[PDB]
């Protein structure tokens, strides 16, 4: 049901009004909504149909409060004409110019009495006059004189008068309520309107049950005490002395108040009042400059202290907080109250009892709180059942807010409240309402008796014996008044069709039609604030006549206006019927019928769930899911691997041509002592070559690394063409291949055998010598590297003397105490000899006691050797010795060094050839396969390394708040009294400017290149080979690049394209249905299935390069017999494992000439496989170890989706958006309509002047702040319309445009960040992107650019939650501080950040694009809006809250697997974390904890 | 030695006793709440942080011994934490006992003098009362309507007692205040 506020606003729109709202302070929201319902002409000039509004108030201070309120809550220009501004003596000229600038003229009744009385501003010019505190306007009053102005002016052109009042009749005038109320109605030309007494609003005047009532008596003091007179005389002496002065009045008032407190509330209570006066006088003495003024405040204090000394001394006759000291020294009034409190509150249930005591003044409250606390504490009967508090300078307000809440929460049982002259006490229904000081006003009587709300509750009133009769009389007069106001206000309060059966045969009934409409309204996407419901409206005679003939002349018709979130937008007019009921029932039936026809209700007449809507489009868009066996309507995978096409069937034959692409390794370092062995050798012209039957494309230039330095590898583009003329030359090539991987770099496992069948990876590696040719002698001699046999001393004698040339560059190993460590003879040290001492014959002999014999040669050269690295992986960034002992393989040094780098060039090339294949395919599809930079003339660029990758509200906090001196008077240490002064002065911690003004200061365009490549085909650049290799390289591979950076642009673009496609294809849907289908069209599963169908997952670089344990070398495979068995039997394949494979131990013929394994070995193998299962380590997944053997990989379901996104990214970056769109139909993500091409998605239709302009009142300022001027302002209107807006039937909500907007923003921001933040890692880029498109970063900008003044809504909650946020941010500096990020949002289920503020910014971005239809102009707005936050966030990226919690130095996150435990000042505190999804839930829990940690 | 200095300004200025407590493990935050005013100083060591916080508490409490010598003569104030060790400060309510909280001996002379009526009791009765209580009067004129010129007498005490009255009766009000307070 609609809240009282909205119903009041409807009634006021229909007719004149006097809104009597006793409680709830909702007058302001109603004033603001009425002002907005009559603001369709606040833009036109008065010369031709312009109209302006007035907000007349009784007092200038009240007028300031109402002008500030209007500016904060509205987009209307507000003038503040108050008499003190010399607003008098204004010529018609001036009152003409000021009605031209301002629209809602807020002022005092005198200023406007003169304005309207003189012919300055006619009543015709006004659309709405709002009169605040309308009770005051009786008899002779500016309000009443204004309404007589109305009774003389031309009729049919008079404003809508809306008076507002909280007190219906002025105080003590209670004689003839009925006549006064009738007169007030006649004055404001319209009936009073008030709400009933229900749960939502407690009406004081219309409550029925009356509490039990008591009147208590107390006699006059028998003797006035002496200290009362003496203290009184001393204050008289002071008054005479200070009269002779030079402020003075205030010092006097405080002393006169003290006197009142002393006489009426007693000697004891004075002892608590004098402490109060001392505090006040000291604070003030400090707050001075003139010495003489300070002198007055010092002499007063000296008197106050004499008083405390005196008043206390009297009590001392009997700490003096004892019961028997408060009892004996107290005016009989307080003695009665203290006893009455004690005897009544003897139920002793602290939670049960609740007592309100009302007192006359503010200082009284202070003193009586004190007396009550010290009596209760000292009284055994009341202590522990009664806890007191007092309700009556910025800091002062906060303390009272805590006190009011304490009573409402139930910590405090008693509340001492001062007089409520024109306001309602805002506390819950009490139980025993006591009134210590006599009632002086009707408003006091009604507001007080109001708090006692049950019959069980009591209303007790203390009066003296003498005044008893007169009070008994006034209470009867105040009871008769209540019963009269009540009846008058009782009158003025805010209070068969045949069925239809569908084809199925289900029956819709006209009774349920409203229930079904309400369920449909609960389905459409709504904010946390609440659901929206249809708006009914009975038609007046003129409308009924215009819409229908004599048919509805005597009959009633009601229209139903569905919410804009609902598909139905046209008003449905009901059947012309006899009753108001058959109007509403018929309207509902007609609406349900139209909704059913529009397919928004099931055949069973119940609104369609998200699941049912998804099921209809599941076959249309998600068909591929079926083959893989998982359907959309409710880990990792093992893929095969394929060598590139050039490496398949590449084994060179013996009658055909053979292409040898020589590999040229070029060091890119500086020669030193360290690297001289590296430079010269790598650049030697003895390079190896890849020999294969198939030709190779132009391959890029890869960066390899080494201990010494980086070096660049360049496979030569031209192939030397050679024909093998023999079958034994082929065997020479094959044996040399085998011996490199078997010996030079050990990559041999027992199972490995030479693969003489072409199959896969069948290319060879061949030595090349100076044109160039295959080295056939190196091949013969080194079929197998010889063993380091070593020798004996006698045997060493016959060896020929070593020759210098023999060991110039060759490779040697030391025979003494070592096994197969090869080392390079950098230079022969011919000059020095073995006999020479090292900087030596002995040195070696001693080092190897028996291992070395006496050297045969006393004089010979000594060889210098630098050992060779043992690592075969290269992607991530002077041992002179005796010659006789070392073993000399005759192998060239030139090749041995280069061949160590071979396994990592060969792997990189496999993946680079896969990359060129993808390049060619995509280019061919996008039909860019002929551009001269993409044709046969394509010359690729070197792989570049990504260096970024790691591999390479108040200011004071809680503890600084001063103690309330008022609530703790008798135990405040003098030190605090000083702290309070400085803290309050801050030493320790407008009408010429429009509300929509953007402050000119620093808080805290260059065109996107992708949007230039999109418009102009000249800017298009070649999709490179290194880019596709990065786009298939997973991060786990530990290479120099990855798919992570391209994946950010690819994900952003895939989300934009899916949004634009779904918004254009299905433009009758809600954000709810469109956002679910999108979040499921870009989901990992859909993308995984798409990539699997495109065959891309087999060609992926995802597994690390451990060249020895996880790599089968080219032309070397498992025994063919075993490989056939692995594939033939799925059952044995499972048991075939590492241990079994290593035991095979093939040798000689088995591992060389003959491929197939011997039958005996096969038997040994199979028995082994059975044994594991039948014995131990059975049912173990050895799949990781033995997968590398059969050519299978396990890739997660994440890497596949990331690869799809990265390929999309490559295409976007190099070719712009139109060529990229084509790619989405290649992967079959977006099915393409024949009528609408996919490429033209940008220009596809994603989708009276005077009426539209009415809603947009100051749109010039919106456009000036946004930076974009709207041509078609229907887009502006839809961007601003919240779903809770009943007057905008031209367009829809902001919810349709936000969908399109969050994609346009995400894509543009991501393109910008990619292009400009290339020194930031992909993780930091994901964090910066997620922190720039947040819903709290958008809400800050919306408030900063003052665009929230134009949001069209009428929700109470939203408007309060928006105002609390805007007032938070206005102090924060309009910057995205940490605090704003920690604030709860709508998603994290109490909301501090309203979601509407952010959706409206996204919608304005969407609207900018639809009007301009140019993503370049949409960027100039987005950049100017986000320029401050892009600069700051790039300087310091906002971390995930998880990171802030985990990285909290003092706190220790303890998430539950989501309750989080933390340490604040080392106190054990756990706050439960809630969230539908664990990943989102983790963040949400962090945020809650982070606020809690700040809470401390 | 900031802890000692803070403990001292607290005991000397008649402020309450400071209570320092470090609670966070990790590297130590000291919460000291001399008189419901709590300031936090955090540093690497348990003992080291305390020192920093004590400066912070001291700075705020100090911001708000020539004179003290005299007051020490008229009262039993300890004057050092250690002196307090030698063997719950004044609240705003109990400052009214300044002159009254004084050494039995000086007052007993003043009580006798104010009660005794044996001399030229003009300003010789008032001077006697104050002179026994080691009091110096800073007499000064009023600043307007000086008929029988008023005198503003200020006494040299923490209480900041200033008395104003007519020229003839300034001398009687001094006598009266003193009588009531003692």
């Amino acid at each position: 049901p609609r809240g009282y506020q909205l119903r009041l606003v409807d009634h006021l729109t229909k007719s004149n009004g006097i809104v009597y709202l006793p409680t709830g302070s909702g007058k302001t929201f109603v004033a603001i909504l009425v002002l907005k319902r009559f603001s369709q002409d606040f833009d036109k000039p008065i010369e031709s149909g312009g109209k302006r509004a007035l907000f007349m108030c009784n007092t200038v201070e009240l007028a300031r409060q109402q002008a500030m309120a209007v500016r904060r809550c509205t987009n209307f220009k507000v003038g503040f004409y108050v008499g003190e501004q010399g607003v008098d003596d204004w010529t018609r000229g001036m009152w003409s110019d000021e009605i031209k600038k301002n629209q809602v003229l807020v002022g005092t009744a005198q200023v406007f009495l003169d304005m309207v009385t003189q012919t300055y501003v006619a009543l015709s010019s006004l659309s709405v006059v709002i009169i605040d505190e309308c009770h005051h306007g009786t008899g002779h009053h500016p309000f009443r004189e204004f309404m007589r102005l109305f009774t003389i002016a031309n009729q049919t052109k008079l404003p809508r008068v809306v008076g507002l009042t909280g007190v219906l009749i002025k105080g003590n005038e209670i004689t003839n309520v009925a006549t006064k109320l009738k007169e007030l109605e006649i004055t404001y030309r319209g009936n009073i309107i008030t709400v009933s007494d229900t749960k939502e609003l407690e009406n004081v005047m219309l409550y029925a049950t009356k509490p039990t009532e008591v009147m208590v008596s107390f006699p006059h003091q028998e003797q006035v005490l002496t200290v009362t007179r003496l203290i009184s005389a001393e204050i008289e002496k002071f008054y005479v002395s200070l009269d002779l002065m030079n402020k003075k009045s205030f010092v006097k008032q405080l002393f006169n108040d003290f006197l009142y407190q002393m006489k009426e509330y007693g000697i004891y209570a004075a002892s608590i009042a004098i402490i109060s006066l001392i505090v006040e006088f000291d604070i003030k003495r400090r707050q001075a400059e003139t010495l003489s003024v300070k002198l007055m405040h010092r002499t007063a204090l000296t008197l106050c202290e004499k008083i405390r000394h005196l008043l206390v001394q009297k009590l001392q006759d009997m700490n003096v907080n004892t019961e028997e000291v408060i009892m004996n020294f107290s005016t009989p009034k307080v003695q009665r109250f203290l006893m009455s409190l004690k005897v009544s509150f003897a139920d002793k249930d602290p939670k049960d009892i609740c007592c309100l005591v009302f007192v006359e003044r503010r200082y009284t409250c202070k003193c009586i709180y004190g007396l009550l606390l010290n009596y209760i504490q000292s009284t055994p009967e009341l202590r522990n059942v009664l806890t007191p508090q007092f309700m009556v300078s910025v800091l002062e307000r906060k303390w009272q807010k805590s006190a009011i809440q304490q009573f409402r929460d139930g910590n405090a049982n008693l509340m001492i409240c001062s007089s409520v002259l024109e306001e309602g006490i805002d506390v819950q229904a009490c139980n025993h309402v006591f009134i210590l000081d006599p009632v002086k006003t009707f408003n006091m009587y009604v507001q007080s008796k109001g708090r006692a709300r049950t019959t069980e509750a009591k209303f007790v009133l203390f009066t003296a014996d003498k005044e008893r009769e007169k009070t008994i009389q006034q209470i009867y007069q105040y009871r008769k008044a209540h019963n009269d106001i009540a009846e008058y206000l009782k009158d003025r309060v805010l209070e068969d069709i045949d069925p239809f059966t569908n084809e199925n045969g289900a029956v819709l009934l006209p009774n349920n039609a409203l229930a079904i409409l309400h369920r449909y309204c609960q389905t459409i996407p709504t904010d946390a604030f609440g659901f929206v419901i249809p708006w009914f409206h009975v038609l007046q005679e003129d409308e009924r006549d215009r819409i229908f003939g004599v048919s509805a002349k005597g009959k009633h018709v009601i229209s139903i206006n569905m919410p804009v979130n609902c598909m139905l937008r046209d008003t449905i007019y009901s059947d012309p019927m006899d009753n108001v009921k058959t109007a509403k029932i018929s309207a509902a039936f007609k609406a349900c019928k139209v909704l059913y026809s529009l397919g928004e209700l099931n055949e069973r007449f119940v609104p369609k769930t998200l699941k049912e809507r998804v099921a209809s489009i599941a076959d249309v868009h998600f068909e591929h899911w079926n083959k893989y066996g998982d359907s959309v309507t409710a880990k990792d995978r093992t893929y095969k691997t394929e060598c590139p096409l050039e490496f398949y069937d590449a084994l060179p034959r013996v009658g055909e041509i053979c292409y040898a692409y020589e590999i040229f390794l070029e060091p890119q370092f500086e020669s030193c002592e360290y690297t001289e062995h590296m430079y010269l050798n790598l650049q030697t012209p003895r390079n190896y070559a890849i020999l294969l039957r198939n030709k190779l494309p132009r391959l890029a230039e890869m960066p390899l690394f080494s201990n010494q330095g980086k070096l660049h590898v360049r496979v030569a583009n031209a192939p030397l063409e050679v024909i093998i003329q023999n079958s034994e030359q082929l065997e020479l090539l094959h044996q040399f291949h085998g011996m490199v991987f078997r010996d030079i770099l050990k990559i041999w496992h027992p199972f490995f055998v030479l693969d003489r069948r072409s199959k896969e990876n069948s290319y060879l590696v061949v030595p090349l010598i100076l044109q160039k040719c295959f080295d056939w002698e190196l091949m013969t001699n080194f079929r197998r590297l010889p063993q380091s046999h070593g020798s004996n001393v006698q045997q060493r004698e016959q060896q020929p003397a070593p020759r210098p040339e023999d060991f110039e560059g060759k490779i040697v190993t030391q025979w003494y105490a070592n096994y197969d460590k090869p080392m390079l003879v950098t230079k022969v040290h011919r000059e020095l000899t073995p006999l020479s001492y090292m900087e030596y014959y002995e040195f070696t002999m001693s080092k190897y006691g028996n291992r070395i014999g006496d050297v045969v040669h006393k004089d010979k050269f000594m060889i210098e050797v630098r050992d060779l690295t043992e690592q075969l992986t290269f992607y991530v960034h002077k041992v002179i010795l005796i010659p006789e002992l070392c073993f000399n393989f005759n192998f060239p040094g030139d090749l041995w060094l280069k061949l160590i780098f071979l396994p990592s060039i060969l792997n990189r090339m496999y993946f680079l050839l896969h990359a060129e294949a993808l390049r060619k395919r995509f280019n061919t599809y996008l039909n860019l396969h002929l551009l001269p930079f993409n044709g046969t003339d394509y010359m690729p660029r070197p792989l570049e390394i990504d260096y970024s990758l790691k591999r390479n509200e108040n200011p004071w906090q809680k503890y600084m708040e001063p103690v309330d001196l008022s609530r703790n008077l008798l135990s405040t240490y003098p030190v605090e009294l000083d702290y309070y002064y400085h803290f309050s002065v801050g030493n320790v911690c407008y009408w010429a400017k429009n509300q929509f003004h953007m402050p000119t200061g620093n808080i805290y365009v260059k065109p996107l290149l992708i949007l230039q490549k999109t418009v102009s085909k000249e800017h298009i650049t070649p999709a490179e080979q290194g880019e596709f290799l990065a786009a298939i390289t997973a991060s786990s591979a530990a290479d120099v690049f990855d798919m992570e950076r391209l994946e950010i642009l690819g994900d952003s673009f895939l989300k934009l394209s899916a949004t634009l496609y779904l918004a254009s294809k299905y433009s009758d849907w809600n954000e709810g249905t469109l956002t679910e289908v999108k979040s499921k069209l870009v989901s990992n599963r859909n993308l995984l299935f798409c990539l699997i169908d495109a065959d891309i997952p087999k060609t992926l670089n995802t597994i690390q390069f451990t060249p020895r344990y996880t790599w089968l070398p080219p032309g070397i495979s498992l025994p063919h017999n075993v490989l056939a068995l692995w594939r033939e039997n799925p059952e044995f394949a499972k048991i075939i494992g590492p241990h079994n494979l290593r035991d095979l131990a093939l040798g000689d013929e088995e591992s060389l000439v003959k491929g197939n394994c011997s039958d005996i070995n096969y038997n040994r193998f199979v028995e082994g496989c059975r044994a594991n299962g039948q014995s131990f380590y059975a049912g173990a997944d050895f799949s990781s170890e033995v997968n590398f053997c059969v050519g299978l990989v396990t890739i997660p379901n994440k890497v596949i989706a990331d690869t799809l996104e990265a390929l999309l990214g490559v295409i976007v970056k190099n070719y712009g958006l139109q060529h990229a769109f084509k790619m989405l139909e290649y992967f079959k993500i977006c099915r393409a309509d024949i009528d609408k091409p996919l490429t033209q998605l940008l220009n596809l239709e994603l989708g009276n002047t005077t009426e539209i302009d009415g809603f947009l009142i100051n749109h010039y300022y919106l456009e000036k702040n946004l930076g974009y001027t709207f041509k078609d302002r229907r887009y502006l209107l839809q961007a601003l319309t919240h779903p809770s807006y009943p007057t905008n039937r031209i367009t829809g909500s902001y919810q349709e445009l936000e969908f399109i907007g969050d994609a346009i923003l995400d894509f543009l921001i991501s393109a910008y960040i990619f292009e400009n933040n290339t020194k930031m890692n992909p993780g930091a880029l994901t964090d910066l992107r997620s922190a720039l498109v947040n819903n709290t970063t958008l809400a800050c900008i919306c408030v900063r650019h003052r665009l929230h003044f134009f949001i069209l809504a009428e929700n109470a909650k939203l408007s309060e939650i928006i105002s609390k946020f805007v007032n938070f941010q206005e102090s924060q500096g309009h910057r995205v501080t940490n605090y704003v990020r920690i604030l709860l949002e709508e998603a994290d289920v109490n909301v501090d950040v309203p979601k509407a503020l952010g959706d409206v910014l996204e919608a304005l971005i969407a609207a900018v694009y639809l009007d301009c239809r140019d993503l370049q102009r949409t960027w100039e707005v987005i950049f100017n809006l986000f320029e401050p936050e892009l600069q700051e966030f790039t300087r310091k990226v906002p971390i995930n809250h998880i990171r802030q919690l985990v990285e909290h130095k003092h706190a220790k996150p303890v998430f539950s697997s989501v309750s989080c435990q933390f340490t604040c000042m080392e106190k054990t505190i756990k706050v439960y974390g809630f969230g539908s999804n664990k990943d989102q839930a983790k963040l949400s829990a962090a945020k809650h904890a982070l606020q809690q940690l700040s809470k401390c | 030695d900031m802890v000692k200095e803070l403990r001292d300004y607290c005991v000397r200025r008649e402020m309450p006793l400071p209570c320092i407590e470090v609670v966070q493990q990790s590297e130590f935050v000291a919460c000291c709440s001399v008189a419901s005013i709590v300031r936090y100083g955090k540093s690497d060591k348990k003992k080291d942080a305390r020192q920093r916080a004590a400066i912070e508490m001291l700075a705020l409490i100090s911001s708000n011994e020539s004179m003290e010598e005299l007051e020490a003569l008229r009262r039993k104030k300890f004057t050092t934490y250690w002196e307090l060790k030698e063997a719950t400060g004044m609240r705003l309510c109990d400052r009214h006992n300044y002159f009254k909280n004084f050494y039995p001996t000086l007052k007993k002379e003043a009580i006798e003098a104010i009660n005794s009526d044996e001399y030229e009791s003009s300003k010789d009765k008032a001077m006697d009362v104050m002179s026994s209580l080691k009091i110096t009067p800073k007499i000064s004129e009023v600043e307007s309507s000086s008929l029988v010129p008023l005198l503003s007498v200020e006494l040299n005490c923490a209480f900041d007692v200033v008395l104003m009255a007519k020229e003839t009766d300034i001398y009687d009000h001094i006598i009266d205040y003193f009588r009531t307070m003692l």
